[PDB]
């Protein structure tokens, strides 16, 4: 995250890391959607062009955590995978079109004051908060520039931005399955994802249940936090037919 | 600059 | 069904400290 803060303990007990087990590495933010399934970018297990593609027994995941390179003794719990599933018509090769996966994990995990699931958006929420202006929440244990690292997580709050200012921002096709977020060069605000931070969540809290509901998946962008560019991210809402029938079927 | 993690895991 | 609602914040009545700039965003 560039231009964020330190989170607060507990500020976002949904927060997955994804951590490579050989080398050790941290590979992507992820979240906790419920005791058995975490949510993440398609692109942090599957990217050909970077001969990246990555299995189950590649991976783990660490829960509950606030450190970035410590190993939390009796706060985190570290998940091993059962399986992945990535959406069968994800576009690695044009422009991460439908940038999703679901993850299961091999057993439940236990709910505790730091690890608690958020919410998925049903219409409703989607319509009411997804809109130009509006502030969501970033994240990640990711680079803090763009060319160090964070010794906790960071966070940042940013704007929805209007579609035709995304479009027009970037030479990539955006599809009705994206959205992007960021201020504007004029707002004299700043602050992005960045490497590392990818898969994790993009929240907003419903000022009407007082939940905080994942809207976004940390997808893309063109560098980090550069003037004129934005934070492109999966659109959860769009996709959760998927998620839905992933999660019933298995 | 990880460090460990308990073996079991790995 | 308990999703979204946090331990240390929501389920205490406790904010953390720039929840409030999300809410004002949302007119
Ligand atoms: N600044 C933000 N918010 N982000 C997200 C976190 C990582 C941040 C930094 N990452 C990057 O700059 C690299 C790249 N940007 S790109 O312009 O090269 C690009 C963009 C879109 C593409 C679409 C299709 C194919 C190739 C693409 C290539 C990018 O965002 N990627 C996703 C990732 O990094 O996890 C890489 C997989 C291509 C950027
Ligand atoms: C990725 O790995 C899986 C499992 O080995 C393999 O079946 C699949 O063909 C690979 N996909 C690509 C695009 O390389
Ligand atoms: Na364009
Ligand atoms: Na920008």
């Amino acid at each position: 995250i560039v231009e964020g803060s330190d989170a607060e303990i507990g500020m976002s007990p949904w927060q997955v890391m994804l951590f490579r087990k050989s080398p050790q590495e941290l590979l992507c933010g992820a979240s906790l959607i419920s005791d058995r399934w975490v949510l993440t970018a398609a692109h942090c297990l599957l990217y050909p062009p970077w001969d990246k593609n990555f299995t189950e027994n590649d991976l783990l995941v660490r829960i509950g955590k606030h450190s970035r390179t410590r190993y939390e003794r009796n706060i985190e719990k570290i998940s091993m995978l059962e399986k992945i599933y990535i959406h069968p018509r994800y576009n690695w090769r044009e422009n991460l079109d439908r940038d999703i996966a679901l993850m299961k994990l091999k057993k439940p995990v236990a709910f505790s004051d730091y690890i608690h699931p958020v919410c998925l958006p049903d219409r409703e929420t989607a319509a009411s908060l997804l809109q130009a202006g509006y502030k969501g929440r970033v994240t990640g244990w990711g680079n803090l520039k763009e060319t160090g690292q964070p010794s906790v997580l960071q966070v940042v709050n940013l704007p929805i931005v209007e579609r035709p200012v995304c479009k027009d921002s970037t030479r990539i096709r955006i599809t009705d399955n994206m959205f992007c977020a960021g201020y504007k060069p004029d707002e004299g605000k700043r602050g992005d994802a960045c490497e590392g931070d990818s898969g994790g969540p993009f929240v907003m809290k419903s000022p009407f249940n007082n939940r905080w509901y994942q809207m976004g998946i940390v997808s893309w962008g063109e560098g980090c936090d550069r003037d004129g560019k934005y934070g492109f991210y999966t659109h959860v809402f769009r996709l959760k037919k998927w998620i839905q029938k992933v999660i019933d079927q298995f | 600059d990880f460090e460990e993690i308990p073996e079991e895991y790995l | 069904a308990d999703c979204g609602l946090r331990p240390l914040f929501e389920k205490k009545s406790l904010e953390d400290k720039t929840e409030r700039e999300l809410l004002e965003s949302y007119i």
